[PDB]
């Protein structure tokens, strides 16, 4: 059941824009709300809207009086001297909630006029007509206008709205929140040569009396709110899907070849999506719009997407077409799952995520492999782990503060660290796996049918939400729907991992009893962290014995600590049979390693990943060995490399050897046991017999036969043995010597592997191989030996720094006249100057990277080069340089680009709260201060990242440099 | 592809990882373009 | 026998 917080329902809205004008950045328009008010006496009306200057307002016709006032402009007065930051939290919690739609909050305030009370009392409707105009908008529509000269559509020129969560209140008055939902018409007079793309299906073009402005006019009939509501104008060009017909894919001039390589997966994501569900797709059409400058790289809205322009890539790009791929399928599953069915509240937002995130898992699944998922799942496993274990926890469905270990509040979706968002929706999709793992997959499938089914039933009526609301989902409707279609409850699963927020953490070791022949695991949990807490479920453990892989569930109650479990025999050791696997296959195994007395080869405690933990396994290294060779699960193969790093014994390293050299190994996990092979490799020096690691290996794999120190010719048409020749030099210049320095046989053997470089035989491009090789030139270079902190001159060079500076001299050069893909060996250049200069070799002058960090330039190459000089101002604790990264904060064009730079100054602070630097004034704590209350308060992105700066630079107390 | 970068770097505006570093390593200075999407996604051989 | 890109822009420059 839902019940409005709003005391009037919202039926149809009429957005209407003319007059946009380019030059000056204006746009004019008005707003015309139809409300029946559902409490007599309803008087003021409140609706959400910043940075619009509203003209009037009427209602039925009739003159009505307004007030404005946003309280989330300058969230504290400016003259209080509070400077912690558990005052500004409060306060920035306080102001949002005070304009939030979730209550019955708002903006702007419309005065009933008297003589429609009587209108008003027995619930009649209301007709309000606002008209109002963006001047110059600093948030909500941005536009995207060249400097080249000729008319608009000839420079290529465009508008898109940009923002997340509830921001359509930044360019039209609305009711910005996800529990409105209305029905849509929506007008836009633009230029005869633009395109205006926007929710809903077209319903007609129709020219103006003098030819020069066209309207589009738009029609949706599905009930949307009004945070699903965008809008993109331009000179698009325009292309119809030649598989799917509904389906318009939009992308900026000259780049429709890219399009049409780019956008011919999609009808394959469509058809997985309308199969795993039996619901067709909603909307009526479906929209693609390519842009520049983009906000988020895919933002997904009702019946359309906003990708950015740079995930197009042609035919001969490989290593971004599967990341595009599923760029394209997470907007499709949020246009499923985020867009058709929303939310009730703010709480009830994990549903949506955890439901969109757990079908593009299901996508990836049958797309690229089970084995990419399965990697995929532990890498979001791993990220989830290590944030809930650096601060504190993430909060599935808060009740309402709920979670107070953390410098936020977590009520609103605007209040929230980014970092926090994107963990949320990480978390969320976990669990819905683990929901998965409790009720099996095609139950899982069915309540998403049910809940699309009443949605899709519930968007054909015209009933002003008596059933418009069974579109909205919420955490009762959706375990009720759970129970009915399985009959069993998740209750005790919803309270462990949604309500709870935190991770288990465990630590097994075990001893075989040889006596009774049985296996004593010893699983203790640290739940004493900030992070932790305590686990009393079932939990399962693999293992694998001579006669088989036998899995055991164990009962861990909180006195538990001692598990017996029993052991088989080991008659395979008597006769030579195989030993048999986890799946149906078996094997031949060297038992020589083994113990004479025990018959089990590994344990894995947790395999399926059934819990959001961290294991920490005491094996002994032959076993460990074992798992990596003869395991068929890839996340025991990872994790068993990443305990080998403890044990550099010599069949440690045949072990890796023999995962290198095997093909019928999944590829990310030889690409692992190279960086493994080079750690052992450095931790066994003065013991190594014969050549540097993986180069006779590299020879033998992709050099010719007859010539081994030439590298054959590239033909990269095999995708696996592309990734692993990439990767392998990267890792093996992290070799070193007895002296700590690179060997001259490994620079050597690199440096050669770029000039015998040939690429005009391979239908792919050369521009990531490339770059992975200025990378691997990169990590050959050890600190030099400054005497008397002598200048680094040109003169007094390292012999081996000067063949790499040569080398990315002339690979920086070429790019500036042959450019690559996205300008891939321009950031690996930056980024290999920047590791010259981070040691001795180079000046440490950041007048390069703040010319590469210039406007004009592409978006990788600056944020390589603002990253670099970050990290220049975080070494050389550089006044003039932290105000140019906080004046670029201030006055960027690109809002990503601000976002990226206050996320890279979180991630490498100039200083931390516990450092005593130069840098700590009273006058940096009133700039960030400032930037806090005023400056950022046009984003909603950019003040929860001045919010982590000032908890990563000062803390949430008082700023301690302060009188 | 050493003798083309070293005559476009002398023939325009250059910069230098050293201080005063034009006959040794030298840099094409960066400029900016007023469309960076067209000469960075789009190919060139085709 | 046709002069590569690098060569071809040498070439013209």
């Amino acid at each position: 059941g839902f019940e409005s917080p709003r005391p009037y329902k919202l039926t149809h809205q009429v957005v209407c824009i003319n007059n946009i004008n380019f030059q000056r950045k204006s746009v004019v328009g008005f707003v015309e709300l139809t409300i029946f008010p559902t409490v007599a006496n309803l008087n003021r009306i409140k609706l959400n809207s910043k940075q619009c200057r509203i003209y009037r307002v009427r209602i039925n016709d009739l003159e009505a009086a307004f007030i404005y006032n946003d309280p989330t402009l300058e969230v504290c007065h400016s003259e209080s001297k509070q400077r912690n930051l558990n005052y500004f939290s409060n306060a920035y919690a306080a102001a949002v909630s005070a304009v939030d739609p979730d209550a019955g909050n708002g903006e702007l305030c419309i005065k009933v006029p008297s003589e429609l009370w009587k209108h008003v009392d027995e619930l009649k409707v209301l007709k309000i007509h606002i008209n109002f105009s963006l001047d110059q908008p600093k948030g909500g529509l941005h536009f995207v206008v060249p400097s080249v000269e000729g008319s608009m559509a000839e420079r290529g020129a465009h508008v898109f709205s940009c923002g997340y969560q509830n921001s359509t209140r930044f360019w039209f008055p609305c009711v910005d929140s996800y529990s409105e939902l209305c029905t849509w018409k929506l007008e836009f007079t633009v230029d005869a040569a633009m395109v205006a793309v926007s929710n809903g299906d077209l319903v007609e073009t129709v020219y103006t009396h003098d030819m020069r402005k066209k309207t589009f006019h738009y029609m949706l009939t599905i009930p949307t709110a009004a945070s699903n509501i965008s809008l993109a104008i331009g000179p698009f060009e325009i292309l119809v899907d030649p598989y799917m017909h509904e389906v318009t894919h939009f992308c900026l001039p000259q780049l429709l070849p890219l399009l049409k390589h780019t956008t011919s997966y999609l009808h394959e994501v469509f058809e997985f999506y309308e199969e795993i569900l039996t619901c067709r797709y909603p909307y009526s059409c479906f929209k693609t719009v390519f842009i520049d400058e983009a906000y988020v790289e895919v933002a997904a809205y009702a019946s359309m997407s906003i990708f950015s322009t740079n995930l197009l890539h042609s035919a001969m790009i490989i290593d971004e077409t599967p990341l595009t791929r599923r760029c394209l399928a997470q907007s499709l599953a949020q246009q499923f799952f985020g867009c058709f069915i929303s939310r009730m509240s703010w709480s009830d937002e994990w549903v949506l995520k955890g439901i969109s995130g757990y079908i593009y898992g299901l996508w990836m699944k049958k797309t690229f492999g089970v084995n990419e998922y399965r990697h995929w799942i532990k890498e979001e496993l791993d990220k989830i782990v290590a944030y809930e274990l650096k601060t504190g926890g993430v909060l599935l469905h808060p009740i309402f503060n709920p979670a107070s270990h953390l410098h936020f509040s977590i009520k609103h979706p605007h209040t929230l660290s980014w970092e926090y968002y994107s963990m949320f929706q990480c978390k969320a999709h976990l669990v819905m796996r683990l929901i998965e793992n409790r009720i099996s997959m095609e139950f899982m499938l069915q309540v998403f049918n049910k809940l699309l089914s009443l949605a899709s039933t519930a968007s054909s009526q015209k009933f002003q939400s008596h059933m418009w609301s069974q579109m909205l989902v919420s955490t009762s409707g959706f375990l009720k729907s759970i129970s009915n279609v399985s009959g069993k409850d998740i209750q005790p699963l919803i309270k462990q991992w949604v309500d709870q927020s935190g991770v288990v953490k465990f630590y097994g070791s075990f001893a075989f009893n040889r006596k009774r022949n049985v296996l004593e695991l010893e699983i203790k949990q640290d739940y004493t962290s900030p992070g932790t807490q305590k686990y009393v479920g079932p939990l399962k453990v693999t293992v694998q014995e001579l006669d088989g892989s036998f899995n055991h569930t164990l009962q861990i109650e909180e006195n538990s600590l001692k598990h017996d479990i029993p052991c088989h025999s080991k008659s395979r050791r008597n006769k030579k049979k195989k030993i048999p696997l986890m799946n149906g296959e078996e094997v031949d195994m060297d038992l020589s390693a083994m113990d004479a007395d025990s018959p089990l080869l590994w344990i894995r405690i947790d395999p399926d990943m059934s819990v959001l933990r961290k294991v920490e396994f005491e094996q002994a290294d032959f076993m460990w060995q074992y798992q990596l060779r003869y395991e068929r699960d890839v996340v025991a193969q990872q994790e068993s490399i990443l305990a080998l790093e403890k044990f550099p014994t010599p069949a440690s390293r045949l072990a890796l050897t023999d995962i290198l050299e095997q093909e019928q190994c999944f590829y990310r996990v030889r690409m692992s046991a190279c960086f493994c092979l080079a750690k052992i490799a450095n931790s066994m020096v003065s013991t190594w017999t014969g050549p540097p690691a993986m180069k006779s290996l590299f020879t033998r794999m992709f050099c010719c036969k007859s010539c081994p120190n030439i590298v054959k010719t590239n033909n990269f048409m095999s995708f696996q043995s592309y990734f692993l020749q990439k990767t392998m030099p990267v890792a093996m210049a992290l070799l070193r010597d007895v002296h700590n320095l690179c060997p001259k046989e490994v620079l050597t053997f690199i440096l050669d592997l770029i000039k015998y470089n040939d690429n005009r035989k391979n239908k792919f491009s050369d521009n990531y191989y490339r770059a992975e090789m200025i990378d691997a030139l990169a990590n050959s270079v050890t600190p030099a030996v400054s005497v008397n902190n002598e200048v680094r001159t040109l003169d007094n060079l390292n012999p081996d720094v000067r063949l790499i500076l040569e080398e990315i001299t002339r690979f920086l050069n070429m790019e500036k006249l042959l450019p690559s893909y996205r300008h891939t060996i321009t950031v690996s250049c930056l980024r290999a100057i920047r590791v010259l200069q981070k040691n001795g070799h180079v000046p440490s002058d950041p007048a390069l990277f703040k010319s590469y960090a210039e406007y004009g330039h592409f978006v990788d190459i600056r944020i390589a080069a603002l990253e670099a000089v970050v990290d220049y101002t975080k070494v050389d604790r550089s006044y003039e340089e932290l105000q140019w990264l906080l004046n670029m904060i201030q006055n960027d064009p690109v809002p990503y680009v601000r976002h990226k730079i206050l996320n890279m100054l979180t991630k490498n602070p100039p200083f931390t709260k516990n450092m005593e630097s130069p840098l700590c004034n009273e006058a940096l704590v009133d700039q960030l201060w400032k930037l806090m209350n005023s400056g950022t308060s046009h984003d909603w992105r950019l003040r929860c990242g001045a919010v982590d700066l000032y908890f990563t630079l000062f803390g949430l107390s008082r700023p301690s440099c302060l009188p | 592809e050493r003798a083309l970068t070293r005559f476009m770097a002398k023939t325009g505006e250059t910069q230098s990882l050293f201080k005063d570093d034009v006959s040794t390593f030298p840099l094409i200075a960066a400029r900016p373009f007023t469309i960076p999407y067209l000469t960075a996604l789009l190919p060139s051989e085709l | 026998h046709e002069l590569s890109v690098e060569q071809q822009l040498y070439y013209k420059e």
